[PDB]
DNA sequence: CGGATGTATATATCTGACACGTGCCTGGAGACTAGGGAGTAATCCCCTTGGCGGTTAAAACGCGGGGGACAGCGCGTACGTGCGTTTAAGCGGTGCTAGAGCTGTCTACGACCAATTGAGCGGCCTCGGCACCGGGATTCTCGA
DNA sequence: TCGAGAATCCCGGTGCCGAGGCCGCTCAATTGGTCGTAGACAGCTCTAGCACCGCTTAAACGCACGTACGCCTGTCCCCCGCGTTTTAACCGCCAAGGGGATTACTCCCTAGTCTCCAGGCACGTGTCAGATATATACATCCG
């Protein structure tokens, strides 16, 4: 447990430099931490709902497209 | 001792994370990251390498996105430092929460 | 008996119209198929693929680079302002930010 | 083993005659495969949609012709239905 | 020249769960867009993935996962348990 | 005789399966489908008629009005989820004043 | 002149159902300009639908398929 | 007499508003601009009159949503007046255009 | 708080949408079949997990400092609002013609199956476009 | 401005492994017909969207006056940049197993056809829930 600390914080400077951003703020990493944990339990939630449906239990990268492709974030170059 | 002056490399490692194609985040670190948080939903759960590798590359265009959208609310503040309550603010635009 | 002609040269298209054919016969589209329709969506098909690839190669080219990458197409994608609107939705795996900077953020 | 499908020779085809002296890697490859799909399946649905919608059970033509109209923004509508009319007035005779 | 409508069938809900209220038109209308509008999403999306999984039939697991992704938590819970009851309700009916 | 009473609900069972075969959905409908998609929209119809009623209470009106129907769909917070880019027409807004606005 | 159509106390109550304080001068254009954007783009849609269906109106159903296509799926109109 | 004092009169008006249901627009003028827009397109454009009334809804409701995510981020700049810098704020990043 | 207004609250009278018989036809429900999709069975091996160890770029810590977010003054200027007025929007009739909508042919068009075979996919080398880097020429940069 | 210094581009070299061309080799795409039927078409109806005149009047508009606040002055503090110290990511290569694709065989369950029957929605009645107008306390602003 404990992982989501590990994205670390010159992962988020990288991040924000990639986007565009200057200067950064002491507790925008803590709000990206919870955003990224949020958005990761919105997909993780369909793609498992997906694989246990098709009585399975790997979770395969088709699965996942199928998932965002639900939220309306589709993904190209897989499956 | 020569030091640039705040903002020089800023202005710079702007154009390496812009110009090139990467992950920025260590391969690891999500993939335990998403194992924690998957184990929730069901127990003993099994990835796939391009499971994993597309909810990585999928993730970070949504942080690049709402750090865009957190950078253009703080311009408009007549700033540069962006604040949380800018991404609460962009989320909220965003209708997302 | 007259010699095996594909649909595609038929009408000089160069996706199948027989493959778009079946698909849209079992995709579970509508109860019946009808002719021209397979070979309609085969040529739309064919003059998006040639566009949004022709702006790939020229970008690519412009980047003194012979392949073509996901890195040269995410730009034709996002360069464009028709694709653009056409793909707003659409992610592109290792395709990469296109080069901005904001006005402001500049020095001084 | 069991053959999957792929718009591979069908892309390279195209690329060649576009660009005679271009090359397309396979992540590049696997993205188009996933467009012209992606594509597909908009156009396809949306063409149901109009048949169910306008209570007829076949998607000619017309149908697709009025979805393009409908998915296609900008300017390149008008081409990509310019030519679809083209291909189809050569495939009738 | 008929129109199919769910006036009634909202009806029969509403007196079973507050009896002396009643609906204006315009609310019934809105009811039956409402559940015109579900229906459609919870068939489609059983459409797309049994057809995602190489299956041809829309049993009850294809909706009752269809239910699980398009509703949220405390809600698709309630929801899974409803249709298990009626279901099971039928099975031994 | 009709399914819609021998699995106990309200919502057809008849007319769902029918729309299941003329939607072109799949080839071939279960036979459970169609008792478990009417069940669940009958859930979903019940729960919206009961905040509908309690909003009616609220107002002192023994009608709903649409306007009834948005003050429930608004007042929610999961129902709003599954509802919050649908617009109802003939509505209102949600009674709301930002902090700042008050002197 | 049909745009002019709605004027500034339109805009003000409507900016009022938006839960406003104060509103600049420089609205107003901006308001119209954008609305324009979004009538036009769902008209557009709409008589595309019309056109396919060989008519010569634009019924309520057309107007709410195109919203549905919109992403703004409207109730209340069948 | 009474002169409110600004600001007062505004919040009077959100009030009494809020519960409004009506469409705030008069009908002709919006009949009128939804016609010449028509005709751009396409010639002899017979609109049906629930089409022009659902048409008002979604532009009315449209409107509304864009004012309110206009509002925020007004608030957020810290000040208390619209300006059409907070609308393009808003079409950016609710991504319209 | 003296005084003043558009703020709910109780009442009469519409009155027109909402609530209720009905019927009949029109779609749903039994009755029965049969053939092809799916569940069950076996298997096997491709892919996934678990692990050890050497390597080092990346993460963490720590401190100097400098530029920006922020606290505050004011001012004039753009925005509330009170009011006349005047301007055009709903009502409510009038006329009515163009176009949606419902039937009756019957024909051109699409599903389906029986032969028939070439295009497209699986597999196998293979050479050159590009990855990696040494290093030199080249171009920003900020303390002066 | 300027000049040492710090990045940066590029020229050229080596090296590689992965697009690419070539070769089997099936089976999905072509013909050739029938066979039924969806809709293309014509026609007839009827209906509502459209045009217009006046009328009453709700509010849209322009003219003011007051004033709330959107927009330089100084400050201090917090985040950047670099220097040092880890340390866990990473890459490689191993080993072991498990569950996800395959076929094979039922087998049983839903599409399909038929005949019967009841219930669901337009088509007509009532009727009463709530709008609409009138008079009474008052929360809050002027000051």
């Amino acid at each position: 447990r404990d992982n989501i600390q590990g994205i670390t914080k010159p992962a988020i400077r990288r991040l924000a430099r990639r986007g565009g951003v200057k200067r950064i703020s002491g507790l925008i990493y803590e709000e990206t931490r919870g955003v990224l944990k949020v958005f990761l339990e919105n997909v993780i939630r369909d793609a498992v709902t997906y694989t246990e449906h098709a009585k399975r239990k790997t979770v395969t990268a088709m699965d996942v497209v199928y998932a965002l492709k639900r939220q309306g974030r589709t993904l190209y170059g897989f499956g | 001792p020569h030091r640039y002056r705040p903002g020089t490399v800023a202005l710079r490692e702007i154009r390496r994370y812009q110009k090139s194609t990467e992950l920025l985040i260590r391969k690891l670190p999500f993939q335990r990251l998403v194992r924690e948080i998957a184990q929730d939903f069901k127990t003993d759960l099994r990835f796939q390498s391009s499971a994993v590798m597309a909810l990585q590359e999928a993730s970070e265009a949504y942080l690049v996105g709402l750090f865009e959208d957190t950078n253009l609310a703080a311009i408009h503040a007549k700033r540069v430092t962006i604040m949380p309550k800018d991404i609460q603010l962009a989320r909220r635009i965003r209708g997302e929460r | 008996r007259a010699k095996a002609k594909t649909r595609s040269s038929r009408a000089g298209l160069q996706f199948p119209v027989g493959r778009v054919h079946r698909l849209l016969r079992k995709g579970n589209y509508a109860e019946r198929v009808g002719a021209g329709a397979p070979v309609y969506l085969a040529a739309v098909l064919e003059y998006l693929t040639a566009e949004i690839l022709e702006l790939a190669g020229n970008a690519a080219r412009d980047n003194k680079k012979t392949r073509i990458i996901p890195r040269h197409l995410q730009l034709a994608i996002r360069n464009d302002e028709e694709l653009n609107k056409l793909l707003g939705k659409v992610t592109i795996a290792q395709g990469g930010v296109l080069p901005n900077i904001q006005a402001v953020l500049l020095p001084k | 083993r069991s053959r999957k499908e792929s718009y591979s020779v069908y892309v390279y085809k195209v690329l060649k005659q576009v660009h005679p002296d271009t090359g397309i890697s396979s992540k590049a490859m696997g993205i188009m495969n996933s467009f012209v799909n992606d594509i597909f399946e908009r156009i396809a649905g949306e063409a149901s949609r109009l048949a169910h919608y306008n209570k007829r059970s076949t998607i000619t033509s017309r149908e697709i012709q009025t979805a393009v109209r409908l998915l296609l923004p900008g300017e390149l509508a008008k081409h990509a239905v310019s030519e679809g009319t083209k291909a189809v007035t050569k495939y009738t005779s």
